[PDB]
């Protein structure tokens, strides 16, 4: 078949029109940079508007506190495999990142002094863990997310950027291990468009579509980390998923942590409210990979709720009418809707669901894209930079702590735009297009477009859900593993057998779809592979057949004299997925984990130990 | 393929640059308020004129009642007469209508108060049969 | 002449109109409800009113046949009294509607009563108080009239 | 079984001159979800893959599905199926709209206008960013309640029929409650030349107070009393002062 193919030139170009999206798209304009912002769908509909429970910072709105114990449950909250400098730049902008969006114009829920709102969440602390439970997730009540997205939105109205909406990312366009671009689908009438530019930012967000029950919407397809794949990077940490403790029975849409810290619990068939054994001291605010677990576990042992058994209660009608309506509104009105319950009088049904995706595309603290080999450190794809959920600084490591998220998304945002002034330096111009560059992009959606095969499209993306659901979900073991990684790569084989009916360009939802289903291959089957080879359990990742977590050392004894194992012989490492998108083969590798600050005269390195809540 | 031609931006709106040069100050507020004042003044009228009658009541009865037809209408006019519609001289057409309109309720009133048998009077004279 | 946004929107339509979309589907199937039929009736009577003014006031004047002798050129017809108070009703009716939702329209304007139940009581508290006085005015004449012309002791 | 029947709205512009049709669908009730976009993403997923219309966020939280269901505009996503399977539950785009494709209206005048009232908090004296949290008493911030939550999903512009006949000069309902969202904020010092902007006979006043952008809302807020307050600034009620910053802010 015959197609329309259009260029423009700008000095960046970004996909992803999300919290991280447009918080780079602000600086980047507002800086005087030619942007253009792709985003597959109205920037709004994005996910970061489906967000609740808030946004951390060490505000000191209900408590003094200091960003320093921000910092502490951030690394600890990771279980160490998380970037220590990484994590820093997160923690210690926090309060400024914060603050800047309410100067913004988020309405942000207020103190009675006039100040910003805070409440407490999963696994935060005062006085690196000595303190009782902290007070440092600032919200707009129940709807932070949509709040920020909107905010966001509006104020990067007036930082001069180019918004092309409802463009669909085909690849990154390469050139001897540099990206100078990017290609995408036009929606609207069906052109197919290249944009040279000087840097390009993903922040697609995650894929939480390559599981069968998750709180992550139906573009959560992991889109980008399928370019980074393409593109021949490595993905980091893939097998990191994290599972949201309380997402609704039937649908699985998120209900926030948010009641929790507000005072709310979770509670089995006896009436217990269990998690006080699973976890003493911080109890129904533990980690979310704490408790996750802990519910699986209480649903397997038998005490599970309700006809099956088979979820447990977060029961929030203990709690004051008044609070929790001016505190949880949309929570407390999408379980009248979905789980048709109402909060003030009966608990909500709730099971844990696939979240967010530490995993994704691997940086440094300047949010650079790398690839690492062995021999010569991790050294730097030029002018390709991330953030986000899609992105892997590791800030989260094994386990993305509550609320750590749309910081993570607004601070490193913010990053990519002030790094990207003080490294592009405009002598620089905008890079020339390789002979017919991403020619075969282009070629991989004739083929999708009139394929032909045997196999629906709608079809294969319900099995290969499914079989993440069984093979890859909170309690996994190494052959239940290794039984799903070659079921897996069956699939990935029956990419060939794929059938679509849509024929047209015109707004191709079937054959934009289909390339989503292509993408999220290529992050589960990486995902599976990733998590088959773990032998520790750790964060969000826990063997039955090694329960213990493989570090250097063994952190329960001394230290004095013990020594030290080799980089591998533990699994104190990133995960460093390298696939062959042709025939799917995934090569391993691993990365060490960064453990030295920014500067370690502001805050010293935080040493590993054992993690309980 | 290798065979593109180059691509302008997506036609967008500018909240800022195309929003400093016009500014043009002319307020419909001011006068909105009162097109409301005046049709509520023109409550106790309607009561009243079910009692009180003759020539005086005829008069601003038929003056009022004009003037708030003649925003009733403009108000409508100016609503469906819509030039994406009817090519911008058609538009302008109807426009004028609205006040030709205006302009014969009142003469077609005045006339028919002071020529026939009053406003007032001609309810009076229908009610009984 | 035009805020810039009105420059930029009359440019879309234009190109709308280029693209040759078909314009979806609005009135035939938009459900029938208390709302927009209301503020229909409102303009409905608003217009016929105002209609009935322009080629009544204007008609009777550049007309031979004055408006006393209409009042005849109909009563002597065989004109059923029954029939006589529909007309005179279906008169009332569209002044005493179009006044009351008025006064529930300057409500609306300033911000007061804009809750779906203030929405939807105006409308049936407006309706049927129009129909009370738009009936006895039409009915209430007609004790003077049909009392006198039986009546007792 | 339970056969629910669906009638949807369809159109490809792709079919060289093709026109609008209507095309019923037949829905085991049973073997499906529960609410209107589990319907449209099975009869997609099932029967006809060239069935088109916007989703994402599964919630209702979006905007995305919002389309006009059984004769009144709502989001595909949060409205039930009606499972009388005698009835037959009738599916069209945004009233009014250009239809890109299906049930894909376009939307873009709607996000200029939005764009148009400037929907960024604007200081009267330039602050330095990061620095500080502005003072607003949570009363005030409470003034923002039913304003902020507005998912910008277009039932309500689309289904006042001046925004119909008019839509290239009135503003709508939702951009209108928007604009005056950024008035009311106690921290906004343009309040000023925010209502100076709509000052004229049809961006602001072409509402004719109908009614069916209140009623209509998925999400129960109330635009209609929005646009009425907007009035009143534009005339003969002023805008309350931000309550003064108390000392330690
Ligand atoms: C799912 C979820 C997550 C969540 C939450 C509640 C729910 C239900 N509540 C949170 C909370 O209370 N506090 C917090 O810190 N985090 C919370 N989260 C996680 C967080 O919201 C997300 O991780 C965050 O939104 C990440 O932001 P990001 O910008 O990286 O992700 P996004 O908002 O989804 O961005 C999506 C953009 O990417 C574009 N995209 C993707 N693929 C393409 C292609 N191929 N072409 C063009 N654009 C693409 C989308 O179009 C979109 O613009
Ligand atoms: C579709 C058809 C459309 C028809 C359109 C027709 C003409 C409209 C002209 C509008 C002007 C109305 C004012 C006249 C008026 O009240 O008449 C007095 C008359 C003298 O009485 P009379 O019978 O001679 O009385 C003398 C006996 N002493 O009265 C009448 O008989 C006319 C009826 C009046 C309307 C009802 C009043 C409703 C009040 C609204 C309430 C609100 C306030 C709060
Ligand atoms: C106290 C008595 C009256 C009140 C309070 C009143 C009020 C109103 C109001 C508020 C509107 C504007 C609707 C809008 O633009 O939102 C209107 C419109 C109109 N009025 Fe009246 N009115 C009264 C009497 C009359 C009478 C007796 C007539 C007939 C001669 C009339 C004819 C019209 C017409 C033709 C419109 C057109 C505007 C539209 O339909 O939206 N009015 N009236
Ligand atoms: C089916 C319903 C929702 O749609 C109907 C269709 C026909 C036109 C209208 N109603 C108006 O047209 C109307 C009525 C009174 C005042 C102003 C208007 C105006 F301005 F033009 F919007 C409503
Ligand atoms: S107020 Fe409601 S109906 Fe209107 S745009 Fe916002 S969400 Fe949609
Ligand atoms: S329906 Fe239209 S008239 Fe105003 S009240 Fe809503 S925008
Ligand atoms: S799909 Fe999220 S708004 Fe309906």
């Amino acid at each position: 078949a015959q197609y329309k193919v259009i260029d423009h030139a700008y000095d960046v170009v970004i996909i992803g029109a999300g919290g991280a999206g447009l918080r780079a798209a602000m600086g980047l304009g507002e800086a005087g940079f030619k942007t253009a912002v792709v985003t597959k769908m109205f920037p709004t509909r994005s996910h970061t508007t489906a967000a609740q429970g808030g946004i951390n910072a060490a505000l000191g709105s209900m408590n003094p506190d200091d960003w320093k114990w921000h910092f502490y449950d951030t690394a600890k909250g990771s279980d160490w495999l998380g970037d220590q400098n990484a994590m820093h730049y997160l923690t210690r902008n926090a309060v400024e990142a914060v603050t800047e969006l309410e100067n913004f114009g988020m309405p942000f829920s207020r103190t009675p002094e006039g100040k910003i709102y805070q409440r407490s969440f999963g696994g935060q602390s005062n006085n690196y863990g000595k303190g009782g439970v902290a007070k440092r997730t600032c919200c707009v009540a129940d709807r932070t997310g949509h709040s920020m997205l909107h905010t966001l939105y509006g104020n990067s109205l007036r930082c001069h950027c180019t918004f092309f909406i409802e463009y669909f990312a085909l690849d990154l366009l390469m050139d001897k291990g540099r990206c100078v671009g990017v290609i995408a689908l036009c929606l609207e009438d069906g052109t197919i468009h290249r944009f040279r530019s000087k840097r390009t930012i993903v922040a697609t967000g995650g894929y939480g579509r390559a599981y069968f029950s998750c709180t992550t919407a139906h573009m959560n397809t992991g889109d980008g980390t399928a370019l980074a794949t393409r593109a021949g990077i490595a993905l980091e940490d893939l097998e990191f998923i994290q599972f949201h403790p309380t997402g609704i029975y039937g649908v699985g849409c998120l209900i926030t942590e948010g009641s929790r810290g507000e005072g709310g619990f979770l509670v089995n068939s006896e009436g217990e409210r269990f998690m006080e054994r699973y976890a003493p001291k911080a109890k129904d605010l533990a980690s979310r990979d704490v408790v996750s677990r802990a519910e699986t576990i209480e649903i397997m042992e038998g005490r599970g709720v309700g006809p099956e058994k088979d979820h447990i209660y977060l029961q929030l009608h203990h709690l004051p009418a008044e609070q929790l309506h001016q505190r949880l509104p949309g929570i407390s009105e999408t379980a009248k809707i979905f789980a048709g319950v109402d909060v003030t009088k009966e608990p909500i049904p709730v099971i844990p669901t696939v979240h967010y995706n530490m995993g994704g595309i691997p940086t440094n603290y300047k949010a650079q894209v790398i690839k690492y080999t062995k021999e010569g450190g991790d050294k730097i794809v030029p002018g390709l930079y991330a953030c986000g959920e899609c992105a892997c600084h590791s800030v989260h490591g094994a386990n993305r702590l509550g609320a750590n998220s749309l910081l993570d998304a607004v601070v490193f945002g913010r990053a990519c735009s002030i790094n990207i002034k003080e490294e592009l330096k405009p002598d620089e111009k905008i890079p020339e297009l390789p002979e017919g560059a991403g020619e075969e992009s282009i070629a991989n959606l004739d083929a999708v477009r009139y394929a032909n095969g045997d196999v629906p499209t709608a079809e294969l993306r319900l099995t290969m859900q499914k079989t993440m659901q069984k093979h890859a979900g909170v309690f996994r073991r190494g052959d239940i593993l290794a039984e799903g990684v070659k079921k897996m790569m069956d699939l990935s084989k029956e990419l060939k057998r794929l059938k679509t009916t849509d024929r047209s360009l015109i707004w191709n939802s079937d054959l934009t779809e289909s390339l989503e289903l292509q993408n999220l291959m290529l992050n589960a089957t990486q995902t599976i592979v990733a998590a088959e080879n773990r032998k520790e359990s750790r964060g969000a990742h826990a063997r039955d057949d090694f329960p213990k977590r493989e570090d250097e050392y063994d952190y329960s004894k001394p230290i004095e004299g013990q020594t030290k194992r080799p980089f591998e012989k533990h699994w104190r490492k990133h995960t460093l997925t390298k696939q062959d998108p042709r025939t799917g083969h995934i090569t391993l590798d691993y990365r060490p984990v960064i453990d030295k600050t920014l500067d370690p005269a502001e805050v010293d390195w935080i040493p590993p130990i054992i993690r309980s809540y | 393929t290798s065979a593109a031609v180059t691509g302008a931006a997506p036609p967008q709106f500018d909240p800022i640059a195309a929003e400093k040069g016009f500014k043009p100050l002319h307020s419909h507020g001011t006068l909105f308020k009162i097109e409301r004042y005046f049709a509520a003044a023109m409550v106790p009228l309607i009561p009243a004129a079910y009692f009180i009658h003759g020539r005086e009541m005829d008069l601003c009865l038929a003056l009022a009642l004009t003037l708030h037809v003649h925003w009733g209408v403009w108000g409508v006019v100016n609503d469906y007469g819509r030039p994406f519609v009817l090519g911008d001289t058609l538009a302008a057409a109807v426009r004028v209508g609205a006040y030709i309109f205006t302009a014969c309720l009142l003469a077609g009133l005045l006339y028919f108060n002071e020529h026939d048998v009053g406003l007032t009077r001609a309810f009076e004279m229908v009610w009984e049969l | 002449e035009k805020t810039p946004i009105q420059v930029w929107g009359w440019d879309y339509l234009m190109r709308q109109r280029a693209l040759k979309r078909p314009i979806a589907p609005h009135l035939t199937i938009y459900k029938p409800q208390m709302t927009w039929m209301v503020s229909g009736l409102h303009r409905v009577t608003g217009c016929a009113m105002a209609g009935t003014l322009l080629i009544g006031g204007v008609g009777f004047s550049v007309l031979p046949l004055d408006f006393t002798t209409f009042v005849e050129f109909i009563r002597g017809l065989g004109i059923p009294w029954v029939i006589l108070d529909t007309f005179k009703f279906i008169i009332a009716f569209p002044i005493a509607f179009h006044t009351l939702n008025g006064i529930r329209f300057i409500g609306f304007d300033m911000a007061k009563g804009t809750d779906i139940p203030s929405i939807y009581r105006g409308a049936y508290l407006v309706l049927g108080l129009a129909a009370l006085i738009s009936l006895a005015v039409v009915v209430y004449p007609r004790w003077e009239r049909h009392k006198k012309a039986t009546l007792p002791t | 079984k339970r056969i629910k029947t669906f009638e949807i709205y369809r159109f490809n512009p792709e079919e060289p001159g093709a026109k609008p049709k209507l095309q019923k669908f037949d829905v085991d009730l049973d073997k499906c979800g529960t609410m209107v976009l589990d319907a449209l993403i099975k009869i997609k997923n099932e029967v006809d893959p060239t069935l088109t219309f916007r989703r994402s966020c599964r919630e209702g939280i979006c905007g995305s599905c919002a389309m006009n269901i059984a004769g009144e505009n709502t989001l595909a996503c949060i409205c039930n199926i009606d499972q009388n399977t005698s009835k037959t539950t009738k599916i069209y785009p945004l009233p009014h709209m250009f239809v890109i494709k299906d049930l894909v209206p376009d939307m873009n005048l709607f996000y200029a206008q939005y764009a148009s009232i400037q929907p960024w908090l604007q200081k009267k004296t330039k602050i330095n960013l990061g620095e500080k949290q502005q003072y607003q008493s949570i009363k005030e911030q409470e003034k923002l309640d039913g304003l902020y939550e507005c998912i910008l999903c277009a039932c309500c512009s689309a289904s006042c029929p001046s925004y119909w006949w008019n839509a290239d000069k009135y503003l709508g309902p939702a951009v209108l409650m928007q604009a005056y969202r950024w008035i009311i904020d106690s921290r906004d010092d343009s309040a000023a030349e925010r209502l100076a902007r709509m000052q004229d006979g049809f961006s602001a006043f072409k509402c004719h107070t109908i009614m069916n952008c209140t009623k209509t809302c998925p999400k129960h807020l109330n635009p209609a009393r929005a646009i009425g307050e907007i009035k009143m600034l534009l005339t003969k009620m002023k805008t309350k002062p931000a309550p003064l910053p108390t000392p330690a802010n």
